């Protein structure tokens, strides 16, 4: 259950996901 | 004097989540008939309060979804914002209230596995409360949604037919309630 | 005068549609895309009735292993009818039902296309479990309970089958939400309830025989996966339970058996009239005969369950024999249609005439299993396995087929060839009839279905290589269908004429090939059960009234 | 007037029909040589910015002066680089179309008959409408 | 909108006949009692055709005659707008996905696959939901 | 993903051997064969952006005309002409926008 | 007479005889109506499209009231004179007898078919058997019918059940595991075995009213049972009733069915059928 | 009979009988018409076949 791999699995669609989806909010679209 | 397409198309899927309530309680009656020479609860007990007061919240939820949702067809987007808090709030006191209802079944009684009667108890009463979470997610994806627009018409007509899913439950879990409680 | 390019263009240009496959409501593409996706199923369900053929062949284990048998039966009769049949229902329902009403889409689009990717990505979770070490279901497609628990089958791959029937499950159940709200509120200005084809009457009854099937089946197979992940006696044998599934299947089980056929007698009642020029015998009447197959199928769920002990028996006997009057009413409007019309065999209309000789020993059959003491010597044979393909094949080859070579030139434009589509017709009705005619004989005198090895002292190899020989027969007519649609999809013989087979008899006749973006750029009036017979013959009008009624 | 199975709709759009047996489009050339004739003239028309176009009809009256009428029907008769051949009559004839002039077609329509009249003869026609059009599309220049 | 209402409730006085005559069958000629697996089915499904069969009852009594229902009406008599459709929209094919990866999470019985799943459908239902909706971005 | 098929076979259910032919093969494959599609979803994209200048923004509204005739009212995002069709703009670059309420027909919710 | 009736097995039974005449309703029924359609579909190829009514369309008729509806009571009164026959044919099946004259526990387990025999009285009231011992079954904390003849059948001795040849038998029907089924084919008949019948609500059990014939028949399983399911060949014996007391005299004192048929001067194994290579190796 | 007469027939037949339907039905003289020689007087139509890219 522990891991290098749930590790990187928790990165992207936890610490990522809330990284770029925070710069989306900041950020503009142009 | 046209008959209103997205009211018209959830009462036709709200047909189909009945016979998804069709195989629920056939699983019911058959591990009651089949099996059960005494009561069926043999080492398990229902206690009605702490199931006849969160049944009664739902009653009181679909009153306060009605009050909201002709809230809508005047115009008021404030006031259906107001009583689809009063509705989820009340809605979540039910999953809440239902939740330690299974607490109170598990840590002193039974589970899924080991006893016949609380697999038909957990998956009757289990599929339900998914569709009351599933539920009042509809109310943060449509209160959510008032903020975003003018409040159209078409922001008042998806406030009736997420109204339309949440008397349903509501008249499902009456039809549970009166079944798994009273026709014990 | 009148400038026109030599040859129509063949494909689009480079990337016309990798987008338009993701980011598409259109449902003349969405139809195209059940029609093409299935037919990867039908040969995926296909392969493995020709390696579950060659096995029976020679009497013995020639290549297979005896578990790797039964997980091809399995998912061959899963991919062909769950993942073939019921959704080129849906495919010829998003091709046809928003053109033969005058509507420019389906009631709700998005739900059209998810629809689809529910349907796409549910099959190949299913049939996905070959890659398991166990390999996939290796109970039947029907999935017994006793059979299908945690320690009977006790590998992953039984668990996606019963993940991949709720996913695409899902997919119906929102696929038919569409169906009806698309006939009950986007009808055109002059089209009311009746004067509309017989087609979209079928699309409509078995969406509401969806919703009582499919939901049925979606909250009995959480019922079997809390069986097995978790530990629930659902389904255990002392609670009821081993004919808790059995009446819990098959109330999915027929009804789901009657939106494979009810839909393309629709396509059959739709070809009739334009060959024979002459229109739909007994409209009303085929009206009214659908809507009573769509509530007695619903009734009739136990006449699968005669032999497993103790059902109501003359309940669903009567109940079952009942359905071949609707059934029989149909016939005598099929052959009353096709009557004193003159009669040209073109490929679609060949194609309806072997679904009515094919279909007719699956419906004298069916009425033979109806009765129970007739049911009690064949009722897990392979009298059964000739039943369901001479009804089952002949709804969903000999009539898609038909359907397929109608309604090519409306979807693409082009005219799908017909002296290679007398090829591939002739290669099935000689094979069709080669295959499964002696499993009649074969299965009646003590064959029983879903067995790997038959055991040279019986007399069954010299009636096992016939149907073999034949079996390959159907797997070649599959070349002469897709060399068909492969080369005459992009070139072929274009058709810059609305209306390719003549007496088109809808309002889809009364559009361009391909249609717009919205399918119409008039609509005639609607005035007559045929709106493209009075409209492009107006000397007909005062005949369609007059020399009626006999 | 109207065929026999053709109807007029509610507006322009002449809704035709066929019998079940017959074809629609009656080119009496074989399907694989109006494919290799479209992107003669697809690809023609792209390299070269004109576009090019191709007659096959009778000038019953004056060669010469019968083919203007044609090139009138091209959807732009400016970069239109019409090809006329009358079958009965041996008169192949180019027209183009009074915007071409600035770029290369004088030398490529004297160029574009006799490589076009040498395969007529000793050959059919969808021979040299082929050979036609890639011959006086290279000497086209944008 | 008379012979769409009257299209259920053919179907509900067939299915609550066929409901009754075999809970009355079953009850005096099984071998057993009310043989209740298939008659929870047949009282539940003239419940399908009587939610929506006693539905399009006040959608035929509050509305009129609409020119879907009238016998000759020309065309030119609905020449209205008739509403927004979606022309294009990635969103189904992203919910989808994500109810199949909750249900092979399901299926291999993954709870951290079955929740990642559930999340990934609330997001791509929030999506489709709310895509009409949006406004400009205000920087 | 092929340096965790002890863990693909393990919870996932495959096999040991499978994950690293379906590694082997599909490291030929699999680059090979999203090489072809984003190719070819990247000018269907472009594509996409000269649907929406030639003929407008596709507003979902259908508007049944008096002789049947369903349209579809396009926005045109520039100047119009005498005649209903649109002026084709020029693209630059720049992303267009393919939605009408992003072009600010949405409106405020009521401060 | 054999062609007419699609490769049924002439029954041994007097009710599965009932059946095959049954059967051959399928001439007063099927190929009687699948003649008339297809009578009419091929009569529709002489009426094709002849190049003299190429301008004139057809007569255009739509609706005869009088053919629907003498054209819907014909195919209804074909069945109602079925679910008359078949009403009586399965009335005479499904039939008991407080006389059973023989009684024979099948316990279908997974995959290899252990019979065994319970009580016994004949007509003449000469033999009286009655052995089911309970105090076996006591040992289980059940459902299954546990005796002391019974006829286990291994993976390579494929079970032959021996019963009598003029005589009622009656057959209880259970399952250990899975829900097989018991089919042999010469009784035109087949009762799907389950786990447990009586809380299924099942009917458990069967009675045969005599057998008509002596020799040795095959039987197979039916419904779906896992790997080995074409593999669960059993193989009835139906021999003389003076040769079925020297079977359970020669059984009783305890000897295997290599050892009692043989006794009776009759081949030990299987005659019908044989063990597969596929499994025992 | 054999593994030879099984086998070497299975895969025989399906494509003995391809063999003699493809000789009856693939030379049937198909819908679209004959090429036209250049000894004929025209007498189909006038045609313009105008290209369509600029
Ligand atoms: C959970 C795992 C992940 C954890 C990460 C959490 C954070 C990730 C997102 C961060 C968002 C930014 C935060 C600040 C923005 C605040 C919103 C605002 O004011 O302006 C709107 C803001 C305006 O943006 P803009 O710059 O002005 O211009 C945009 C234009 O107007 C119009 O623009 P448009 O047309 O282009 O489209 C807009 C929208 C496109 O439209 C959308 O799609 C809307 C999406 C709605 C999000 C729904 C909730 C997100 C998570 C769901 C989890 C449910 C629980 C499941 C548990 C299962 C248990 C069995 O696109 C986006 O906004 C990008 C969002 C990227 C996130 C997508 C997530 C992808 C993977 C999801 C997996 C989640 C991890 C699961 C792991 C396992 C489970 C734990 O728009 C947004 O950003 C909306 C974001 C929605 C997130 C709100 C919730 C915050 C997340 C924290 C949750 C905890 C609190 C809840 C409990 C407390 C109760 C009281
Ligand atoms: C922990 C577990 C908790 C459960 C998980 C939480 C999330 C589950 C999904 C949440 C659904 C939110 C929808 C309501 C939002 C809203 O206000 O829009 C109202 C929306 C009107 O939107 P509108 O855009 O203004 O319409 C304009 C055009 O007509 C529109 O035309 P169109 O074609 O462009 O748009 C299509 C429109 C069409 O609008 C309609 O009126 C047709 C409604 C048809 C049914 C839609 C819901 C289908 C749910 C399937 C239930 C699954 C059964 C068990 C599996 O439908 C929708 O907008 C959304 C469809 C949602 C599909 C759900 C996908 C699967 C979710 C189930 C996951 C279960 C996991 C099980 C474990 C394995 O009307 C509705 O959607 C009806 C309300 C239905 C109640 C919510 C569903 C409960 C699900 C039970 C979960 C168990
Ligand atoms: C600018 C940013 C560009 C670079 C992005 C850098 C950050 C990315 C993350 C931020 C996303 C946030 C966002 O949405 O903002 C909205 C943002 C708003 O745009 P905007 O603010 O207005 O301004 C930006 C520009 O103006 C507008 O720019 P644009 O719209 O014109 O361009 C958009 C798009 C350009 O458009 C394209 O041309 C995309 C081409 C398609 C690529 C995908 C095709 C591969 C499919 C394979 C299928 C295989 C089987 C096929 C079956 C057929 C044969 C049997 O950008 C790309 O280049 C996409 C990157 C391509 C990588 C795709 C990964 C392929 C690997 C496949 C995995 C399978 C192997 C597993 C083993 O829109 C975006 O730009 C979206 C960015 C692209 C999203 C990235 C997604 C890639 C994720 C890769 C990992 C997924 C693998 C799953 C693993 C599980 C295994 C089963
Ligand atoms: C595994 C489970 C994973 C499932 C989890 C999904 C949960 C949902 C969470 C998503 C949250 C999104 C937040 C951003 C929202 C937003 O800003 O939208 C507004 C934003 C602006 O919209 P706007 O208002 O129209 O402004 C117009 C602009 O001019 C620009 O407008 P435009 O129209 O010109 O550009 C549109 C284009 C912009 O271009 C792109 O960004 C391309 C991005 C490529 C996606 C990469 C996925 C890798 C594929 C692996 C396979 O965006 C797209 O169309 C992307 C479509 C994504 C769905 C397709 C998924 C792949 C299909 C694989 C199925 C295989 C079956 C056979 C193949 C089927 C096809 C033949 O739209 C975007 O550009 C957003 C880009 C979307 C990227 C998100 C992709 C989903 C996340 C990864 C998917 C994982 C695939 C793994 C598959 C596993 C094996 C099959
Ligand atoms: C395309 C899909 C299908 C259609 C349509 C279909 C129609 C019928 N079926 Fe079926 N079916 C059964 C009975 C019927 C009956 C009565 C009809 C009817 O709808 C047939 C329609 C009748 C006609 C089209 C004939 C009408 C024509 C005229 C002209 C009227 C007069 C003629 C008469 C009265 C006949 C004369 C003959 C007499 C004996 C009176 C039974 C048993 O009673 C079983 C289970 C066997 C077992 O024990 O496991 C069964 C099994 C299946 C299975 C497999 C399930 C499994 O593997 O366990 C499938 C897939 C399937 C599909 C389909 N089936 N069927
Ligand atoms: C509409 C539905 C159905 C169709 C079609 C169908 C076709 C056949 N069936 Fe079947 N079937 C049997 C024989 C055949 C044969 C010979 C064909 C023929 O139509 C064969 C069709 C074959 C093809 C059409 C193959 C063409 C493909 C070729 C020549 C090469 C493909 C190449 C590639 C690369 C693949 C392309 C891949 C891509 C990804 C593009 C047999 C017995 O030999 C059994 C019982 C097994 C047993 O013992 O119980 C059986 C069992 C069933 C069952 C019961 C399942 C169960 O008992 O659990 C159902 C429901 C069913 C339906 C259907 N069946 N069939
Ligand atoms: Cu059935
Ligand atoms: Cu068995
Ligand atoms: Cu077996």
């Amino acid at each position: 259950g522990f891991g290098p791999a749930p590790e990187g699995m928790a990165m992207w669609i936890i610490g990522m996901v809330a990284a770029i989806g925070v710069a989306m909010w900041i950020g503009s679209r142009a | 004097n046209r008959p209103n397409m997205v009211s018209v198309g959830t009462i036709v899927w709200l047909s189909s989540e009945l016979m998804f309530f069709a195989g629920l309680f056939a699983m019911y009656f058959t591990a009651r008939a089949q099996a059960g020479g005494a009561w069926p609860p043999e080492p398990t007990e229902l206690n009605l309060a702490l199931a006849v007061p969160v049944t009664l919240v739902l009653i009181a939820s679909s009153f306060t979804c009605q009050m909201g949702v002709f809230a809508a067809e005047r115009g008021d987007v404030f006031g259906l914002r107001r009583w689809y808090v009063i509705t989820f709030l009340m809605g979540l006191f039910f999953v809440l209230g239902q939740g330690y209802e299974y607490i109170h079944l598990v840590e002193h009684g039974t589970t899924i596995p080991g006893s016949a009667y609380g697999s038909v108890f957990y998956l009757a009463t289990g599929f339900h409360g998914l569709h009351v979470i599933g539920g009042l997610v509809a109310f943060v994806l449509l209160l959510a949604r008032t903020k975003m627009s003018k409040f159209t018409p078409a922001q008042a007509t998806a406030a009736i037919v997420v109204s339309y899913y949440w008397h349903f439950v509501d008249i499902v879990w009456i039809a549970l309630f009166a079944t798994i409680y009273f026709v014990r | 005068l009148l400038a026109r390019r030599p040859f129509p263009q063949r494909l689009g240009p480079r990337w016309t549609l990798l987008y338009k496959l993701v980011t598409t409501t259109d449902h003349k593409l969405i139809g195209m895309m059940y029609v093409v996706a299935c037919f990867i199923f039908f040969f995926i369900g296909g392969l493995m009735a020709l390696l579950l053929r060659t096995e029976l062949a020679v009497p013995g284990l020639q290549f297979l292993s005896n578990e790797q048998y039964n997980q091809l039966f399995t998912m061959h009769g899963t991919v062909m009818l769950l993942f073939y049949a019921t959704p080129i229902v849906f495919g010829f329902a998003n091709l046809v039902v928003p053109l033969q009403i005058g509507a420019p889409d389906v009631a709700f689009p998005r739900l059209n296309a998810l629809s689809f990717w529910l349907f796409l990505f549910g099959a190949s979770i299913a049939l996905g479990g070959f890659l398991a070490p166990g390999g996939p279901a290796d109970f039947g497609w029907t999935a017994y309970t006793p059979l299908s628990n945690a320690m009977h089958s006790p590998g992953a791959g039984g668990d996606l089958w019963i993940f991949g029937l709720i996913v695409g499950g899902l997919g119906t159940i929102l696929g038919a939400v569409n169906m009806i709200t698309t006939v009950v509120c986007m009808r055109a200005p002059g089209m009311i309830m009746f004067r509309m084809p017989i087609f979209t009457w079928n699309i409509l009854v078995t969406s509401v025989i969806v919703l009582v099937a499919f939901p049925l089946l979606t909250s009995a197979l959480f019922g079997l996966a809390a069986d097995r992940n978790l530990g629930a006696h659902v389904f255990d044998p002392a609670n009821g339970g081993t004919m808790l599934w059995e009446h819990l299947f098959w109330f999915f089980g027929h009804p789901e058996v009657y939106i494979i056929a009810l839909p393309f007698f629709g396509i059959v009642t739709e070809i009739f009239p334009v060959f024979s020029r002459k229109p739909v015998f007994g409209y009303t009447t085929l009206v009214y005969a659908t809507i009573s197959i769509g509530a007695l199928s619903i009734a009739v769920w136990a006449h699968h369950l005669y032999a497993t002990g103790a059902v109501l028996l003359p309940f669903f006997s009567f109940m079952t024999f009942m359905i071949a009057v609707p059934t029989g009413i149909k016939f005598v409007n099929w052959i009353g249609t096709m009557w004193k019309g003159q009669l040209t065999f073109e490929t679609p209309m060949l194609f309806s005439v072997g679904f009515l000789v094919t279909f007719l020993l699956g419906g004298l059959t069916g009425v033979i299993l109806a009765s129970p003491p007739l049911d009690f010597h064949v009722t897990d044979s392979y009298f059964v396995v000739a039943h369901f393909h001479y009804v089952l094949f002949g709804t969903i080859v000999f009539a898609t087929y038909a359907g397929v070579y109608f309604w090519f030139p409306k979807m693409t434009g082009r005219l799908l060839d017909d002296r290679l589509g007398k090829l591939h017709f002739w290669l099935t009705l000689i094979g069709f009839h080669t295959t499964f005619l002696v499993h009649h004989w074969l299965g009646a005198e003590g064959m029983p279905r879903r067995y790997a090895d038959y055991l040279p002292t019986d007399g069954f190899t010299t009636l096992n290589i016939v149907s073999t020989i034949g079996s390959f027969i159907l797997g070649v007519s599959m070349l002469p269908f897709v060399w068909n649609v492969f080369k005459s999809w992009r070139y072929g013989e274009p058709v810059t004429v609305d209306d390719p087979w003549g007496y088109g008899n809808s309002l889809e006749w009364a559009t361009s090939c391909p249609p717009p973006r919205h399918n119409f750029t008039e609509l005639p009036r609607i005035r007559s059960e045929r709106p493209a017979f009075e409209l492009h013959y107006p000397h007909m009008i005062e005949r369609l009234r007059a020399e009626s009624h006999p | 007037d109207l065929p026999y199975g053709s109807a007029l709709t509610s507006s322009g759009r002449i809704s035709a029909v066929t019998e079940p047996g017959e074809l629609s489009v009656h080119y009496p050339f074989p399907t694989m040589d109006l494919v290799v004739l479209d992107d003669a003239l697809k690809y023609g028309s792209r390299a070269a910015k004109a576009r090019f176009a191709v007659y096959i009809g009778p000038l019953g009256a004056d060669t010469a002066a019968t083919a203007r009428e044609i090139l009138a029907n091209v959807p732009t008769p400016e970069n239109a680089v019409l090809l006329a051949v009358s079958p009965d009559q041996r008169a192949i004839e180019v027209v183009y179309g009074a915007d071409v002039k600035g770029r290369g077609i004088e030398s490529a329509a004297p160029l574009g008959v006799s490589a076009a009249a040498a395969s007529f003869k000793e050959g059919n026609l969808i021979d040299g409408l082929i050979s036609a059009v890639r011959v006086m599309s290279a000497g086209v220049s944008p | 909108m008379h012979i769409e209402a009257r299209l259920f409730e053919i179907l509900t006085a067939f299915f609550a006949l066929a409901a009754v005559v075999y809970a009355v069958l079953t009850a005096m000629f099984a071998t057993g009692g009310v043989e209740w697996a298939g008659t929870t089915a047949l009282v539940l499904t003239t419940g399908l055709t009587l939610i929506t069969g006693t539905f399009f009852r006040f959608v035929a009594r509050r509305l009129d005659t609409r020119p879907e229902d009238y016998e000759d009406a020309e065309i030119s008599d609905g020449a209205g707008e008739l509403g927004f459709f979606a022309p294009h929209s990635w969103w189904p094919i992203l919910i989808s996905l994500s109810f199949s990866t909750a249900a092979v999470g399901a299926a291999l019985w993954l709870p951290w696959l079955i929740a990642a799943g559930v999340a990934f459908v609330i997001t791509s239902v929030c999506g489709l939901v709310f895509e009409y909706y949006w406004g400009p971005e205000k920087h | 993903f092929a340096c965790m098929n002890d863990i693909i076979a393990l919870k996932f259910h495959i096999s040991l051997n499978a994950t690293t032919w379906i590694g082997r093969i599909g490291m030929v494959v699999l680059p090979a064969i999203v090489y072809f599609v984003a190719y070819r979803w990247a000018i269907s994209l472009q594509r996409s952006d000269r649907e929406v200048l030639e003929h407008g923004v596709e507003t979902g509204i259908i508007k049944r005309l008096p002789h049947g005739a369903y349209v579809e009212l396009h926005q045109p995002l520039g100047p119009v002409d005498e005649h209903g069709h649109p002026i084709p703009l020029e693209y630059a670059g720049a992303p267009l926008p393919k939605r009408m309420n992003k072009l600010g027909s949405g409106g405020a919710p009521g401060t | 007479s054999d062609a007419l009736a699609l490769g049924w097995p002439t029954g041994i039974t007097p009710e599965a005889k009932l059946n095959r005449e049954l059967w051959i309703g399928s001439v007063i029924a099927s190929f009687a109506v699948g003649a008339i359609v297809w009578g009419l579909i091929f009569w529709t190829s002489a009426f094709h499209r002849k190049k003299a009514t190429d301008t004139e369309l057809p007569r255009q008729f739509g609706y005869n009231m009088p053919l629907e509806l003498t054209l819907t009571v014909i195919p209804f009164l074909i069945i109602s004179v079925l679910f008359y026959f078949t009403v009586v044919v399965q009335e005479r099946m499904m039939h008991k007898d407080p006389n059973p004259e023989v009684v024979i526990d099948v316990t279908a387990f997974q995959w290899n078919w252990k019979f065994g025999y319970q009580k016994i009285a004949f007509a003449d009231g000469s033999f009286d058997y009655d052995g089911a011992d309970p105090e076996r079954k006591e040992a289980m904390t059940t459902y299954l019918n546990f005796d002391k003849i019974e006829t286990l059948g291994t993976s390579s001795e494929i079970p032959v059940l021996v019963l009598p040849a003029g005589k009622r038998i009656e057959f209880v029907l259970n399952s250990a595991d899975v829900i097989h089924g018991f089919w042999v084919p010469e009784f035109l008949f087949k009762r799907d075995v389950l786990p447990e019948p009586k809380a299924n609500n099942s009917d458990n059990v069967f009675q045969v009213s005599e057998i008509q014939q002596t020799g040795a028949f095959v039987g197979r399983c039916t419904e779906m049972c896992g790997t080995f399911h074409a593999m669960m060949n059993f193989e009835v014996r139906v021999v003389e009733p003076n040769d079925f007391k020297a079977y359970i005299d020669q059984r009783n004192a305890g000897k295997t069915n290599a050892e009692a048929l043989a006794a009776i001067n009759q081949p030990p194994l299987a005659i019908t059928t044989e063990p597969f290579e596929s499994r025992r190796g | 009979m054999s593994t030879a007469l099984t086998h070497g027939l299975i895969g025989g037949v399906p494509l003995v009988l391809f063999a003699v339907l493809a000789l009856i039905f693939l030379t049937r003289k198909g819908p679209h018409p004959d090429t036209y020689k250049m000894s004929d007087p025209w007498t189909h139509a006038p045609i313009l076949w105008a290209a369509e890219e600029p």
